[PDB]
């Protein structure tokens, strides 16, 4: 019993979190904060953070180094790019999925009670991967040779904002091909159910 | 091929801190201050390559990447000697997640103070939350540099939350925000760390 990783459900943080930790085959607990107490959640995560990654002797549950964290603690497979001006690109390209992409679900996730709002959120977000399906030929998986944390970024992201409603079709053209291939992968198709 | 160009401003304080890095690996490093008229040329480049003027910015014919952590990694990726970081991932990413805290807290904030559009009643509350905890922070930079030292004494590595930490203070000292402590002990080390080779070589 290695590390245990603690997961409240919706979160997409903690999807692609046990996306990242399986691409690794690291036998590791995953446990659901609603199925312990209320005392325990205080002792692993005081600040109520979830998902978090307890070890012996560690313990983190910081949003923006949890996964890099996965894939320098278990090495092999890596998932950042060997070539050297392919991970600096795919890191500045993280950056963009949290903090320019994420938000976007978070607002889909808060006012989702009002559907005026809504479908005024949704025709801005179709309407902007639309502007890059271009940018998304040439490739198995995003902007890399093979498996990246960008695809586990993506594939969480894709698959809460589903559940929010937004869903993926034929109109979108690479993006749904990636989107039908991502969710092919065992790592991803684990963690979807 | 190495076409390093590091797009930079005056004073600053990312641009100050990136060059320090540069200056420590080797870096073949054409700096362009887009604060100058004369780099006009440049600035319009750059509205170009990125989405907006960020700076500072590390581009090549390769890439173009802005955001402080992905040029500090991809300063690492292109000149892994001497290491910046730690070696064991926990360290690694508690170094991680304290450069995080000092950007939000300091990077971020001495920034807010160079806007000239700027409440003095709120110039002034950013003033202060600094000074309440750049103390403690910096004790935080420490207890971590020690334990990273030891646990590899034949590695050797240049503490990159230290090299930080170091500008924010010149630029307390730059904005008359004063460093609270009475520690006799603390003002001698905070005294060393502007008094570094590679610092005074900056900001000069
Ligand atoms: N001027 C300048 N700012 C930097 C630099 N590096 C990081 N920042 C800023 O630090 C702020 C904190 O970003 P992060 O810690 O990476 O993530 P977060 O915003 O989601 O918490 C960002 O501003 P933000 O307004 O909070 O978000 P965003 O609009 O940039 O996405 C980001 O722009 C830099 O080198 N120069
Ligand atoms: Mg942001």
């Amino acid at each position: 019993a290695m590390v245990t990783l603690y997961t409240t459900k919706y979160c997409p943080y903690s999807l692609r979190a046990r996306i990242a930790l399986a691409e690794k085959k690291m036998s590791t607990d995953i446990v659901e904060a609603g199925d312990l107490e209320p005392a325990m959640i205080k002792k692993i995560t005081p600040n109520g953070v979830f998902p978090v990654l307890m070890e012996k002797d560690y313990s983190i549950n910081n949003r923006k180094a949890l996964l890099i964290y996965i894939d320098e603690r278990f090495p092999a497979p890596s998932l950042l790019p060997n070539v050297v001006n392919e991970r600096i690109k795919i890191r500045l390209s993280l950056d963009k999925i949290d903090n320019e992409w994420y938000p976007v679900l978070d607002q889909i996730r808060k006012h989702r009670s009002d559907q005026k709002m809504l479908e005024s959120m949704f025709k801005d977000l179709k309407e902007s991967l639309l502007a890059m399906e271009k940018a998304f030929t040439g490739s198995e998986f995003f902007i890399s040779s093979g498996f990246t944390l960008a695809d586990c970024y993506i594939a969480a992201l894709i698959i809460c904002l589903e559940a929010e409603g937004f869903i993926i079709d034929d109109e979108y053209g690479a993006i749904y091909e990636y989107k039908k291939r991502l969710f092919a992968r065992d790592s991803v198709k684990k963690a979807n159910i | 091929s190495n076409a390093m160009l590091l797009y930079t401003k005056k004073d600053d304080i990312y641009s100050d801190i990136v060059r320090m890095i540069l200056l420590i690996k080797g870096a073949n490093a054409k700096i362009v201050d887009v604060s100058k008229e004369e780099n006009s040329k440049h600035l319009e480049e750059l509205n170009i390559i990125t989405p907006n003027g960020n700076i500072p910015t590390l581009s090549t014919d390769d890439f173009a990447v802005y955001r402080l952590s992905v040029i500090i990694e991809a300063i690492e990726d292109l000149y892994p000697f001497p290491p910046m970081f730690p070696v064991f991932p926990k360290q690694r990413a508690n170094a991680r997640i304290l450069l995080e805290y000092v950007n939000k807290t300091f990077l971020q904030n001495i920034i807010k103070l160079q806007s000239p559009d700027l409440d003095e009643k709120q110039a002034n509350e950013i003033k202060m939350l600094m000074q309440r905890d750049i103390i403690s922070t910096y004790k935080k930079i420490v207890s971590e540099r020690e334990v990273n030292a030891e646990s590899n004494p034949d590695a050797q590595n240049i503490n990159v939350l230290t090299l930080i930490i170091t500008f924010v203070f010149y630029y307390f000292i730059k904005l008359k925000i004063s460093i609270p402590t009475k520690d006799k002990n603390i003002i001698k080390e905070i005294k060393e760390l502007l008094s570094e080779p590679n610092f005074i070589k900056t900001i000069k």
